[PDB]
């Protein structure tokens, strides 16, 4: 799913797909603590999965 | 219940769609680049309605 738009859902930091999740349906595969120190930083994110 | 069967039964907006409501059947050309390409797909949604 990834390699068939590869030239879209490919984003280049961490930030630049913040702005993706919160203008369309998109979702991340990123991982870590990015997403822990994102989650209370504002409560209009929701980490989803272990 | 036949409200609730026929509000289950959404109408089609996308491959997606066609590919879990099996109702409504659907096929492309035979030997032209849309049968080439799902027959390589591995993205289990194109793939489950190229099967």
């Amino acid at each position: 799913f990834m390699s068939s738009r590869r030239q879209s859902v490919l984003v280049k930091s961490n930030e630049e797909g913040i702005q993706r999740v919160l203008t369309s349906d998109y979702a991340f595969l990123m991982e870590s603590t990015t997403i822990e120190f994102v989650t209370q930083r504002n409560c209009n994110l929701t980490q989803i999965g272990g | 219940a036949f409200l609730t069967v026929e509000r289950m039964e959404s109408p089609i907006d996308s491959a997606d769609d066609l590919a879990k409501q099996t109702k409504i059947e659907y096929g492309a050309v035979e030997d032209g680049a849309t049968m080439t390409f799902f027959k390589k797909s591995k993205i289990s949604t194109y793939d489950k309605m190229w099967a």
